[PDB]
């Protein structure tokens, strides 16, 4: 009868704190609980060894919290990933599991001053240096400098300890040198495969001293939009005022890689305070394409070049749009936050997502199922709305298309998009599912969030399960494990949790529960969630003016700078001519692509639940590990799959 | 008449009146910026004395004297305390990893005509450390001409050895000078 | 002068960088609401722009954060923006623009801006004069000021303007650098590849490897080469081939059952095959969690081999039947190596060792079988009869040292049982006549290292083809001999003579299990699981790389092994050296050397894309401006530019304008249209296209309305809107030939002579005191009375050939009374000069006069040049030239006879 069982993430890291849930169901009185960290398969040490009791007061919920020390055993030899074996002793009951160990330590960001250099100057560099919690660690890093053709010029072997997790550093390009794209390479020394690169220009160049902005009315082209791509040419000098010149437009088709000049679209157009229009009409454009067939624009995009020229000539200046994406539909429809799998007779969840052509969150957008006009609902901040549909108890491939419902245009432009959810197969066909509900809002930390915990099974047993085992993956680790009450007759339950900054960027809860029962036989259902949370600071950095606004600056000046930030931390500025981000503003660095790298290095490869509970637990990215045998997929690999 | 027009901080009476003391009523006085303070071209340098025996009140003439800009000190600091004008002092300090050589810190000063920076902008001098041990049996995968703050340097035996301990050991800086985090490896046959 | 500031006082911006501010200040102020707050003083460049303040923040509570860019724009009301290019060619003369910003809503300012002389530049303004500009600004507009000129020398230069207002208190000063390069053109040469192997040719003596330095015999002088040097390694290393695939050994994970013998058979496969898959590091292939469960039937077999064990601690096939030796050495040889992955019990196996021992030796040193096992297949090739005492002191042997470590504090009489069967192999190794029995034994010599000598030889010549011990008979005893080889030798370092051994195994293709395969199973898998942990030499390869070059005092060492995620390193020297490089070791690289430099090139595509020609003739007041131009393609060049600066105080006719202005292909802004006849010292003429079949010709009527004494070339530039560098600017001036300013050069050096010809004067102010201080300061170098034989005329340059006829002073060049010394002059100084054949003229000047060598000097007119007439002596007798003939007298006498003063 008591069934004891063990939860960790999929892939275990080293020099981290990884958390381990001990359980013990049916169980009576105390249960002495010893877990035990070693090598695969050898076994020849002892990485980590913790002991806990388990207790009817903590309702024999355990836990135990371990590291895995950095051992020259890790490493190698070659290409040949590793393992260790989980032990935990539940008094005399063993159980124990394999799992799999990533040498990455964490991430690594490199900022340079500049996006573009000349020949003969300094590039100044600063690596950060932070496990995956993406706190400052001391490592050692190795960093390597190449060439345009990829060739490694430079490598020195450093380490962020007392640097505060800030590494300073400089490499002085000589005057002779290969034009191009150079690149930063980094990677801490105990994990030589994960590397981490950033991109600077040398090139010889001059600052132009104004900027040109080109912007389309829409950040897209509607194939039937008789009146064609019109493009405001706007033109200011870099302390602001307007520019008086000339201005040469041209457009162009891109497919890919190739593009496609569009020579009888060239116009030469008066720039009047410091502006200018320019419009592509439709009949130059499938004048310039062999193909009458204008549908056969849809996918490929659009790329607007200005030049514009001083009334002095003293002064030139390039820019271009491109990725002006031509389009049936003003917006897209994904359902890569949308689960693949759902349970028969249960509420199916809809997380439909609606970009805007470019890639940007749509606001406001309505969306429906076809066939089910009451099912609608909006898109929020983030761009997502959330949908529900109930679903018929059988084993038949649910099929859904989505449009959206957005008034003013038509039919024919809404979006559309078509998926296809499986069912959850069940322990021996005993019909018994559980589905996790949560709230579709833009989740702030500070916020309370309800999960909705909704049970499903035949009245035989539902007076067993008295309790769901709830667990919270983030940044690929364990966050918090603990437990929902539930009393006989409650189809639902709700869990407030309460949510901090430790949830940032998006986490996943997977709650289960067991129970024994058809015929003597040990049962594990558990369902899965993935919840988006906004992405900014942990904290907070303001920079701004610390004297009054109107003084302006003047050359030579002393001014205040004010910066409000996190008290105990350490801020490294600097401070760029905006001409350089005329000619190349690639590579930048913002909090949201750290967020981003944090996001590409999740265990986790689905929304949410699995074919089964082994593939809830293992897609969650987690392995749960029991006594009486229910076990999980033997993850062999590092990635997530295609 | 008046007594004699009173001491200003910023200027001096101008001749022939420095040396006058019968102070009719109706007398108009002009002041000279001392050293270091510039005349205030809006404002007038003359004064009046008035019916109960006093002077035009006024807010000092000249206004004190600006020093030129300290500039900067490449991978050093400058300190500045309390603005650059005449009277003013400012100091010097190293970013980590690099020693300071020269004054500590500087003062605006008169010079001729005048004010001026007391002393030259110092410079800092990258610290390195002494070069790295070498080990029996063993050599240093590639080593370097001069290891600084943080550079680090990686270790490997020869053919038969036996590495014990560190892979690789890296240079700390305290009080200006620098030291191994430890001491190196050995390479037991 | 007067209401302006002065040249002296106002500082030129200089500090321009592209970006500034890299610092690092810490939070630790008290915090409200978790928030520190930081104020920061500083001292903002000299930039007119909008600088973008970008922070990151490191907590170790709140990790990192990225800050939102900050803009700061820096301005000032009037102000000028001195438009550089990044780099310009030296001699090759170039226009520069400036313009003057005037951001006052509605207040006109007339204002003067001057640029400033630099000895390395050659342009209008001099040390004797100035060259300013005065220009009326309207409010909320900008003026362009053109400045054409000739860098003269190269490397870094700094040009500066300087603009003041008048009326009011307004100055502005732009201070900026710029590079200035050589002609040539970019060539890439390879020096040395060379293919980093010893043992390959390269000898045992470590290869050593002479690269000598590249040519660079076309350098151009006073460049840096750079010389980088690459260490490419390889990524070549079989082990052999390849471990055995594991999905090849699933049948080895047998259930073991049966009796003390065939359990053991059971047993076998499955012990085998884990330590062989715990070694290839294969069990992912295999699957993991099957692992487990081949561990629980390993346990199986060893409890069940619990149930076979006798009082006496040994083995037998039952427990009634009389105990085996070659079986109980058997359960010693695989409990043995089933001790890292069960709990084996000591006393069980040390029992058996002891019984083994004290039982089962023979005083001699022979184990001796009592009781052959009832499996007699399970033995593998010792069944085959024919010297057994060695076959089996070899088989027990094998499974006592490999119970070494275990059971050596247990049993004191092992070392030396194990020492006594040793001597006993050896002294009757060398009568062996089977392949088996010696590779068996030599197994059981290897171990001790009691191999060497004669016997080592018969070990080796033992074996066929170097790669197999083969007996007649089955193949199973073959490879069985075989896999003994092969630890034998792993044992022996020998890692030459192992490359074979391991192909013709793999080749065999034998993967176990079948029937009498019991031994067959254990030592090729023990062998090749020995082949894999051994690796015998690396089997990867690595290599030291020493290389010394005659520059640095240090030596550099690269170590490139295997297993290492670069097997790159490079190195690069600013110097072009001999240098030598020996390496060291296993493995083969290569060492590629590249030196870089700009070698001699005429070049001059420019104008590459585009024909110009303009041509400036008089009018029939004004002057007549005619643009010439074509493009250099296949096809017609599309919409181009056409940039005009004009001449100083010209503006073009307005009239003329409007005549182009009217469609033709050709467009004017309204703008241009409209500025009034002042102040148009820029236009641009936009061309819908340029023909490349033939010239593209317009013209238009140029005025003068403001006159100036040193006026400056106008200049035109084309190119197509696309394109800013595949321009033509050509030059344009009435007079001035070649639309290039007066310099004179030679191979690369020149010097600007924009100047007056000589020293400005006339003979009358002109005293002996006056020629006795001028002629004797330091700077005068040569100062002679001369007389003009001959005057040669040409296109630019003059060469007057002075006859020296008396040496006053004498400067650098050692020149006697009566040769030549040709003085060189522009032509423009021609009208200054007035020198006439057969008169003779008192000359001094510097030492920067001189232009060439030695043995063929010549001496240049410059400002410090004195010119005078010396009248001839029937002029002298005159009354109104006596002062001048006895001054030039007496200044004779005193410099011949007394000279300078010192």
């Amino acid at each position: 009868s008591p069934m004891y069982s063990i939860i960790t993430p999929n892939i275990l890291r080293l020099e981290s704190e990884e958390t381990m849930v001990l359980e013990a169901h049916d169980a009576q009185g105390d249960v002495p609980v010893t877990v035990t960290v070693h090598d695969f398969p050898g076994k020849k040490l002892v990485l980590s060894s913790e002991k806990t009791v388990l207790t009817p007061a903590t309702n024999h919920m355990g836990n135990v919290t371990f590291t895995i020390p950095a051992n020259r055993e890790f490493k190698s030899e070659k290409g040949r990933n590793k393992f260790v074996t989980v032990q935990a002793t539940f008094g005399t009951q063993v159980v124990e599991k394999v799992v799999l160990v990533s040498l990455q330590s964490g991430y690594l960001f490199i900022q340079t001053d500049k996006t573009i250099y000349t020949p003969g100057s300094t590039v100044l560099y600063r690596i950060f240096t932070v496990n995956h919690k993406l706190l400052p660690v001391g490592r050692t890093v190795m960093v390597n400098i190449e060439n345009p053709e990829g060739i490694p010029v430079k490598q020195d072997s450093l380490s962020s300890q007392n640097q505060l997790g800030v590494l300073p550093l400089s490499w002085d390009i000589p005057e002779l040198v290969n034009m191009g794209q150079w690149k930063i390479r980094a990677y801490y020394e105990n994990s030589p495969q994960q590397v981490f690169s950033t991109e600077f220009e040398v090139k010889e160049y001059v600052l132009p001293s104004f900027e040109v902005i080109v912007e389309p009315t829409e950040k897209f082209y509607y194939i039937y939009n008789e009146k064609g791509l019109e493009v405001t040419i706007t033109a200011r000098f870099l302390y602001g005022k307007k520019v008086e010149g000339t201005a040469f437009v041209i457009f162009g088709i891109q497919d890919g890689e190739q593009r496609i000049s569009l020579p009888e679209s060239l116009k030469r157009i008066p720039i009047e305070d410091g502006s200018g229009e320019v419009v592509l009409s439709r009949k130059v454009l499938l004048d310039g394409v062999q193909n009458p067939r204008a549908e056969d624009l849809v996918g490929k995009s659009l790329y607007v070049s200005a030049t514009v020229i001083l009334h002095s000539g003293s002064d030139m200046v390039q820019a271009e749009r491109s990725g002006i994406p031509i389009v049936t539909s003003p917006y897209q429809i994904h359902f890569t936050k949308t689960p693949k799998y759902f349970k028969p007779g249960m509420p199916f969840d809809l997380m439909v997502f609606v970009t805007n052509p470019d890639g940007s969150p749509a606001y406001r957008v309505p969306v429906a199922v076809q066939g089910e006009d009451t099912v609608q609902s909006l898109t929020q901040g983030d761009g997502v709305a959330k949908l529900s549909i109930n679903t018929h108890p059988s084993q038949k491939p649910l099929s859904i298309t989505v449009r959206t419902k957005k008034q003013e245009l038509s039919e024919a432009e809404q979006a559309t998009r078509t998926m296809q959810a499986l069912p959850y197969s069940t322990v021996g066909n005993s019909n018994n599912y559980l589905h996790l509900s949560v709230l579709r809002t833009e989740l702030r930390p500070g916020e309370t969030l309800n999960v909705n915990f909704l049970l499903r099974m035949d009245r035989a047993h539902e007076a067993k399960i008295r309790y769901y085992t709830y667990l919270i993956m983030n940044k690929g680790r364990l966050l918090k494990a603990g437990r929902q009450v539930r009393e006989p007759g409650q189809d639902l339950v709700v869990l407030p949790l309460s949510i901090t900054t430790d949830f940032i960027p998006s986490f996943r809860l997977v709650a289960y529960y067991t129970l024994i029962g058809a015929s003597g036989q040990r049962e594990v259902v558990a369902d899965s969630v993935w919840v988006d949370v906004k992405d900014s600071c942990v904290g907070s950095l303001v920079v701004k003016s610390g004297q009054s606004e109107d003084r302006q600056p003047v050359p030579g000046q002393q001014m205040t700078l004010k910066i409000e930030g996190d008290h105990g931390a350490r801020v490294v500025l600097v401070a760029v001519d905006k001409g350089v981000f005329v000619l190349n503003k690639k590579n930048k660095l913002t909090q949201s692509k750290i967020w981003d790298v944090v996001e590409k290095a999740d265990i986790g490869c689905t929304p949410g639940s699995g074919k089964d509970y082994a593939g809830v637990f293992s897609d969650a990215g987690l392995t749960f590990t029991s006594s009486s045998g229910q076990q999980t997929a033997q993850r062999a690999e590092l990635q997530c799959p295609q | 008449s008046c007594e004699v027009p009173t001491r200003l901080n910023s200027a001096s009476l101008k001749q022939p009146y420095i040396t006058q003391n019968y102070f009719p009523v109706g007398t108009v006085v002009e002041y000279e910026c001392r050293p270091g303070y510039r005349r205030e071209p809006s404002l007038s340098p003359k004064l009046t004395c008035l019916q109960n025996l006093k002077w035009s009140t006024a807010v000092e003439f000249c206004k004190k004297k600006s020093c030129p800009n300290p500039g900067e000190i490449r991978n050093g600091q400058i300190d500045v305390p309390g603005g650059i004008l005449f009277g003013a002092t400012i100091s010097f300090s190293c970013n980590t990893g690099y020693k300071l050589f020269g004054s500590t810190s500087s003062f605006c000063l008169i010079s001729g005509s005048s004010v001026q920076w007391s002393d030259p902008l110092p410079e800092c001098r990258e610290i390195y450390c002494p070069a790295p041990p070498q080990i029996d049996n063993g050599i240093i995968q590639g080593e370097r001409d001069h290891y600084g703050y943080r550079q680090s340097v990686t270790y490997a035996c020869n053919k038969g050895f036996t590495m014990i301990g560190e892979h690789s050991i890296y240079c700390t800086v305290n009080n200006d000078e620098g030291e191994w985090s430890g001491p190196p490896p050995e390479c037991r046959g | 002068d007067e209401d302006i500031i002065a040249e002296e006082n106002i500082v030129s911006r200089s500090e321009f960088p592209e970006s500034w501010l890299w610092n690092v200040e810490d939070l630790k102020e008290p915090p409200k609401n978790g928030i520190s707050t930081k104020l920061m003083n500083i001292f903002l460049k000299d930039s007119i722009t909008t600088w973008e303040i970008l922070a990151v923040s490191m907590s170790d509570k709140k990790g990192i954060c990225v800050a939102d860019p900050f803009e700061v724009t820096v301005m000032q009301d009037f102000f000028i923006d001195l438009r550089l290019p990044y780099s310009v060619v030296r001699n090759e003369q170039v226009e520069i623009r400036a313009v003057l910003y005037n951001y006052r809503q509605n207040q006109e300012l007339k204002v003067r801006v001057e640029l400033l002389h630099n000895p390395a530049f050659c342009s209008l303004a001099t040390t004797k004069r100035r060259h300013q500009q005065t220009v009326t600004i309207p409010p909320k507009s900008s003026l362009s000021v053109p400045y054409v000129i000739v860098p003269l020398k190269t490397g870094l230069q700094e040009v500066e303007v300087k603009a003041a207002v008048y009326h009011h208190f307004i100055s502005d000063g732009v201070r900026k650098s710029l590079k200035v390069v050589p002609e040539g053109i970019r060539m890439n040469k390879t020096v040395a590849v060379r293919t980093l192997d010893p043992e390959r040719l390269g000898r045992e003596g470590v290869q050593k490897e002479d690269i000598p330095p590249a040519d660079l015999s076309d350098q151009v002088p006073d460049t840096e080469s750079e010389t980088r040097i690459l260490l490419q390694g390889t990524p070549v290393a079989q082990m052999t081939e390849d471990a055995v695939d594991a999905e090849r050994l699933k049948h080895l994970i047998v259930t073991p059952s049966g009796c003390g013998e065939e359990n053991m058979i059971g047993m076998t496969p499955t012990v085998i095959a884990v330590h062989y898959l715990d070694e290839t590091e294969q069990w992912e292939k295999f699957g993991l969690e099957k692992r487990q469960g081949a561990l629980e039937l390993i346990k199986k077999g060893y409890t069940q081999q619990l149930a076979f064990r006798q009082p006496s601690s040994a083995f037998a096939a039952f427990v009634k039947r009389a105990p085996s030796t070659w079986l109980t050495a058997y359960v010693v040889k695989v409990f043995s190596l089933a001790v890292n992955l069960i709990a084996i019990d000591s006393q069980v196996l040390c029992g058996a060792v002891k019984w083994l021992i004290l039982e089962k030796q023979k005083p001699d040193g022979v184990f001796q079988e009592d009781a052959p096992v009832i499996h007699q297949e399970m033995i593998g090739g010792l069944r085959n009869n024919n010297e057994k005492d060695m076959a089996l002191t070899a088989f027990v042997l094998i499974s006592l040292q490999e119970a070494k470590d275990i059971c050596e504090e247990q049993v004191n009489s092992l070392p030396g049982s194990i020492t006594k069967a040793g001597d006993f192999l050896e002294a009757n190794y060398m009568n062996l006549q089977r392949s088996y029995t010696v590779a068996i034994a030599g197994y059981a010599l290897a171990q001790m290292g009691r191999l060497k000598g004669p016997l080592l030889n018969k070990f080796l010549t033992t074996a066929k083809d170097k790669n197999r011990w083969e007996d007649p008979g089955k193949q199973l005893y073959n490879v069985e001999a075989t896999s003994y080889a092969l630890l034998a030798l792993l044992q022996l370092k020998d890692f030459d003579f192992v490359p074979p051994v391991v192909r013709w195994l793999n080749e065999q293709r034998y993967y176990g299990g079948g029937y009498g395969s019991t031994q067959a199973t254990f030592m090729v898998f023990q062998a090749l699981a020995q082949y894999q942990k051994d690796a015998p030499d690396h089997q990867e390869l690595n290599l030291d790389v020493s290389l010394q070059l005659p520059s640095r005092s240090s030596k550099i060492t690269h170590r490139i092994h295997w297993e290492s995620a670069s097997l790159l390193r490079s190195e690069e020297t600013k110097e072009n050296e001999g240098f030598t490089v020996t390496a060291e070791g296993k493995g083969q690289g290569t060492l590629s050397v590249v030196t870089m430099y700009h070698a001699k090139a005429k070049d001059q595509l420019t104008c590459n894309k585009f024909d110009l020609k303009v041509t400036i003739k008089p009018a029939p007041n004004t002057m007549i401006l005619e643009i010439c131009t074509r493009y250099r393609g296949d096809q017609d060049a599309t919409m181009s530019i056409l940039d005009i600066s004009m001449m100083t105080g010209f503006a073009p006719d307005t009239d003329d304008l409007k005549q182009l202005a009217n469609g033709v292909d050709r467009y004017i802004s309204k703008y241009e249209l409209d500025k009034a006849f002042s102040d148009r010292n820029t236009l641009i003429i936009y061309l819908d296209k340029v023909s490349h079949s033939e010239d593209d010709c317009l013209a238009f009527k140029v005025h003068q309305y403001f006159n100036v004494e040193l006026i400056q070339p106008g200049a035109v530039k084309v190119y197509a809107y696309y394109n800013l560098e595949e321009s033509c600017t050509r030059f344009y001036h009435p007079e001035k030939e070649d639309g290039k300013l007066n310099k004179l050069c030679r191979d690369e050096l020149c010097r600007c002579a924009e100047e007056n010809c000589f020293i400005q004067k006339s003979d009358d102010k002109v005293t002996l005191e006056e020629r006795l201080d001028k002629a004797c300061e330091p700077g005068v170098d040569y100062v002679y009375k001369t007389r003009l034989v001959k005057v040669q005329l040409s296109n630019d340059f003059d060469e007057y050939i002075m006859a020296i006829e008396q040496t006053i002073k004498s400067g650098s060049d050692e020149v006697q009374v009566g040769q030549q010394r040709t003085f060189i002059s522009p032509i423009k100084c021609r009208e200054a000069l007035k020198l006439e054949e057969k008169k003779h003229y008192l000359m001094w000047g510097l030492s920067s006069d001189f232009w060439g060598e030695k043995p063929n000097l010549s001496y240049i007119i410059g400002k410090d040049t004195w010119v005078e007439h010396w009248p001839e002596e029937d002029e002298c007798q005159d009354e109104e030239n006596q002062k001048q003939c006895q001054d030039l007298g007496a200044f004779t006498e005193s410099m011949v006879v007394f000279g300078c003063p010192n």
